[PDB]
Formats: C-alpha cells, structure tokens, sequence
C-alpha cells in the first residue's frame, strides 16, 4: 500500500460571504427613545427645581427673621 | 490637621498614577490576547514600583533655567488641581472651582509651549507647537459645554451640584452636551485618537496621567454620581470610586481600539462639528429655564 497524505473523499466547504448582520436600531426608532428619555428627564429635572425654590425661599425667610 | 489633609492628598498621587499604569497595561493586555505583565511578581505591581525607580535612575544628559521651569509647572499642576474636587467634604470650599479648572488648564498648555522651547530648535518643537494649537483649539468647547451643563445648577460652587445630582443624574437633561464633552475630555487629555506628542520623563508622564484621572474624576462629579448622605460619606465616596473606576476603564478602552486622526482633520472635525452645535445647545440651554419656569436656587 501507499500512504501519501490523501483528502478523504472530499471535505466540506468553507464560506466566502462578507457575513455582516448590521443589527441595532433605525435612525427613527434610537432617535425618538433619545428625545423621549430627554424630555423625561426634563419633567423631573422642572419638578425637583421648582421644589427646591419653594425651599430656599424658606431659607430667605429664616434669615429675614433672624436678622434685627 | 491639614497638611495631613494634603499629605493624604498627594501621597496617593504617586500611587495612584503608577497603579494606574499598570491597571491601563494589564487592561490593554487583555484587550488583545496577553497577560502583560503577570510574570514579574505577584500580577505586576513590583514590575511599575520597580520601572518607576529604574526611570528615576536613567542619568540622562542636557536653556538650562527653561528645562527647569517647564516640568515643575507641570506637575504642580498636578498637585494642585485635585483641590475642590469634592470627594464628599472638599479640600477647599470654593465659591468658584470650574474656573479654576479652566485656568489650570491653560497652565498645563503653557508647560507643553515651554517644553517645546526648551527643546532647542527642531521638527519636533514644531511639531509640539501644533500640539499646543490642538490643545488651546479646546478650551472653548469644553469652557461653553461646562457653562450650559453648570447653567442647570444655579451657582458655580459644585456643592449645588452634588445637590441637583440626587433626583435623576444630570446625563439625563443633557446627554449629547455631555458626549461631546466627554469627546472634549479625550481631547484635553493629549492621548487617543488625539496625538501626537525631554526629561524629566516620569514627572512629565506622571502630570499627564494626573490631568487624566482629574479629568475622569471631574467627569464623574459633573454628570452622575450618587447622594451625599451626612454622618457616613464613605457611601458616597464607595458609590463614586466605582463610578469613576469604570469611566477610566472605559476611556482607555476607547482609546485602545482607534486610529488617530490626521491634525487638519482634526481641526476640521473640532470647528465644523463640534463648535455650531455647542452654540446651538447652549442656547436651547439658555431658553430652556425660561420655559421650564425652573431656574436653580442661585443663593
């Protein structure tokens, strides 16, 4: 017999394709979860400063009558 | 009390920045396939301990009194820009510390100009004096950013902020202001994808990776963070550290995956993109308290 280094009746194939999946978002989609988590941001960032005002009007008011 | 406050302030400089160093090695190691440095003691600590001294003993050779002044600058810088961070209770309660930010980050561009006079007439100082013109190109944008993100928070005193911070982050009302700040922040820090560019070398390397973790910290305070309970600010200080920890982390690890750009691309990218779009922020910044009826406690 010979025993040379052979293919064993042929192999599988190997792919050649530029395999790109290109997931993620739309432009439309991530644009508006953005602004949309933005303007929530901006509902509670109006509502802490307001209430943080009404606060620091009572501290004016301490020091008023403290002062004499 | 207080030289031990800033003794304990700038002893873990040095430790800080070496570790730093490793921290940034192992992690570019494991980023590709390497274990870089593990083999040198117990997982490379020894190996910078040991660098650093090795540096310090290198007997370099050489005008005289400007290669003096220009790395002391640099490394004062050092030193004396982790003051108001405020770490819970600051070194120093200033009334006005972004400011002072700003103006010692002009210092740093003048240890970079002096450095490059004091290397004695070559390509390379005119190479440097570009480096001086990319890095004066960002004072503006990071100074206009920092104002629209401070403009939310009343007064200058940082103290405001860690108290606007507790309710949602501040990364919130301003997330793109903050990106392009944070792009400013790469920018400031002379490294990737922004470069390029004797002794003494270990004071000069040092001074850049202080302004880094300055810079880092700085981030952290500005834009997220945790709440400042009283009677135990180790909480705070936990919550913030790792914080911090991960942002670095992320900042080396951006840095490890670009190519750098070319200097008139990079001029051109910094005006024509970033320079219109701060102005245009910052006015809908400026109109936004107006018709929010939310202005902060400015006391």
């Amino acid at each position: 017999v010979k025993q040379d280094m052979p293919p064993v009746g042929g192999y599988g194939p190997i792919d050649y394709k530029r395999n790109l999946p290109r997931r993620g978002l739309s432009g439309y989609s991530m644009f508006a979860v953005g602004i949309g988590a933005l303007l929530f941001g901006y509902w509670s960032m109006m509502r802490w400063n307001r209430e943080r005002r009404r606060l620091q009007i009572e501290d004016f008011e301490a020091r008023i009558a403290l002062m004499p | 009390m207080f030289m031990i406050n800033v003794l304990t302030l700038i002893i873990p400089i040095l430790l800080a920045v070496a570790f730093l160093t490793l921290v940034e090695r192992k992690v570019l190691g494991y980023m590709q396939f390497r274990k870089g440095p593990n083999v040198v003691g117990p997982y490379g600590l020894l190996q910078p301990i040991a660098d650093a001294i090795k540096l310090f003993i290198k007997e370099p050779l050489r005008s005289i009194s400007m290669f003096i002044l220009a790395p002391i600058l640099a490394l004062t810088l050092a030193l004396t820009m982790w003051i108001p961070l405020p770490m819970p209770y600051p070194l120093i309660n200033m009334n006005l510390g972004v400011l002072f930010m700003l103006a010692m980050s002009s210092l740093a561009v003048y240890s970079i100009l002096w450095s490059g006079w004091a290397s004695n007439s070559k390509y390379a100082l005119i190479g440097a004096l570009r480096a001086v013109a990319q890095t004066i190109s960002y004072e503006v944008t990071l100074a206009i950013i920092l104002l629209s993100v401070l403009l939310m928070n009343g007064s200058f005193t940082l103290s405001t902020l860690i108290i606007t911070q507790e309710q949602v982050w501040l990364i919130f009302p301003a997330w793109p202001l903050a990106m392009m700040w944070f792009i400013s922040t790469l920018a400031e820090t002379n490294r990737a994808p922004f470069d390029l560019t004797a002794g003494p070398f270990a004071l000069f390397f040092m001074a850049e990776y202080a302004n880094i973790i300055m810079m880092n910290i700085f981030t952290t305070t500005l834009f997220l963070g945790a709440f400042h309970n009283p009677y135990m600010p180790e909480l705070y200080t936990i919550n913030f550290t790792i914080k911090s920890l991960l942002l670095s982390i992320t900042f080396l690890w951006i840095r490890a995956s670009y190519p750098r750009f070319r200097y008139d691309q990079l001029m051109h990218l910094l005006w024509k993109n970033f320079l219109p779009l701060t102005l245009a922020l910052c006015m809908w910044h400026v109109s936004l308290p107006i018709l929010l009826s939310s202005i902060p406690p400015q006391t």
